[PDB]
């Protein structure tokens, strides 16, 4: 998920 | 642990510092409205706001203590509520209007450009008017927005430990709201009444988000204009459960 | 002037406890394990509870002071929330089960008999568990149920908001009577009111299923139930 | 009209 990715950043 | 050791004033200062910027729309007053153009403006705006919202959530005390999976879940649950409370907040001093962006000020008649939207616009205008009558303070607003983020998905998630922590942070935010009201000279009866009034408004914001989301993930609203991947995924987090 | 605002805290509590509807029984081939038997039992039950709910609402202080139109609006808005908080309340002492009626105790496995239902069953169970762990008292429960009625459609005036404040006063009055410190009182007030957001959520999500054509077609619904559903479908896409 | 209207009266 893009949200998952952006949070992980 | 940071969240639980913060004083009230430190919570407020943290929340204020973490506030996202107010974005501009691509509104062109020489390109008269249309279901398509209105939808385009709102989706493009929301899409850019989501990126700032994600980075804001990371700065909400206690949020980064959660597992990544749980952070995703809270944001999937709350994103439209959070956009909406932001909207009603910046719209306060514009009676009868919704300030979507400094360059995009709409009234209810323009809510009719998209079928099913006027009903939601009227609810948003009512909520904004409610905040205005109560003279909602910026310090109170940031508390409420953080409560939405932490609370909205907490019952739809070791795993219990995460809920408990969330509950403790929510209690600290309550403490913070009361501290702000006491600082403002409200009597104790006035404090409890105002605390309750604000929290009941959250139920209405939940209602608005659910009713809006139901329209937004309808096949019709998803094929008015091309939607971004991030919005599609945020919407799909909710569509998944729809009939 | 509305009588409600002149009631004392104890009088408001007594009025609300007195107005409580009774707990109804389901029809007595029990243990539903099909879409049809489940919808059949639940709709029959809900329909009977609705009649009690309407007569209960008339006894909630301040409700009688509203126009008939306003009364219709609040009940149309809140009915499923009110059924749901009732269900969660009477399920408290049955962890992992939903006590729809004394003779109809369901678990989540039965929630799967109807498509879309198990997610809501899970939310209801979570809410009942939360009430149990907060040690919710009957006095608090009736205040919360009255707040739901008055709050869930107030955004279309002063009267409803003055009544809501009085209920707030009444909740704090109850907590102070229970020995809670001031910090504990405001924390508990907030805890309870935030649960109302979850109850709204469950109603919105359940309603969206209940007014779908598929859900309307499973069994023939009563005229009253259909009218209560249509009030919400009116706005659906 | 609405059933609810009738039920709310008596
Ligand atoms: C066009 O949206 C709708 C059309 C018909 C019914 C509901 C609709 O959604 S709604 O709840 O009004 C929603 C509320 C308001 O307008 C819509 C919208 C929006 C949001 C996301 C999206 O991808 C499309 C539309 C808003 C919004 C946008 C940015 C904000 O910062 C705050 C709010
Ligand atoms: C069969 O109901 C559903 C199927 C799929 C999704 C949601 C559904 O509804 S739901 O929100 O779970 C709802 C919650 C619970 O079960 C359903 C129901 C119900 C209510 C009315 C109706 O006309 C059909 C179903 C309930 C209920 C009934 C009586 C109570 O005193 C309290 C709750």
């Amino acid at each position: 998920k893009i949200l998952h990715r952006l949070l992980q950043d | 642990s940071l969240a639980l050791s913060l004083t009230a004033d430190q919570m407020v200062s943290a929340l204020l510092d973490a506030e996202p910027p107010i974005l501009y729309s691509e509104y062109d007053p020489t390109r008269p409205f249309s279901e398509a153009s209105m939808m385009g403006l709102l989706t493009n705006l929301a899409d850019r706001e989501l990126v700032h919202m994600i980075n804001w959530a990371k700065r909400v005390p206690g949020f980064v203590d959660l597992t990544l999976h749980d952070q995703v879940h809270l944001l999937e649950c709350a994103w439209l509520e959070i956009l909406m409370i932001g909207l009603v907040w910046r719209s306060m001093e514009h009676p009868g209007k919704l300030l979507f962006a400094p360059n995009l000020l709409l009234d209810r008649n323009q809510g009719k450009c998209v079928e099913g939207m006027v009903e939601i616009f009227d609810m948003l205008l009512a909520t904004s008017s409610r905040f205005r009558m109560m003279n909602l303070q910026g310090e109170e607003f940031v508390c409420l927005k953080s409560i939405i983020l932490l609370n909205s998905g907490v019952y739809t998630f070791k795993s219990l430990e995460e809920k408990d922590h969330i509950h403790r942070v929510l209690d600290k935010i309550t403490d913070t709201l009361i501290h702000l009201m006491a600082k403002a000279g409200l009597t104790l009866q006035q404090q409890h009444q105002r605390l309750a009034q604000l929290l009941l408004i959250l139920s209405h914001i939940r209602h608005m988000s659910n009713k809006g989301m139901e329209h937004l993930y309808s096949m019709k609203c998803k094929n008015v204009v091309p939607l971004s991947d991030l919005l599609l995924e945020m919407l799909d987090a909710h569509r998944l459960h729809a009939p």
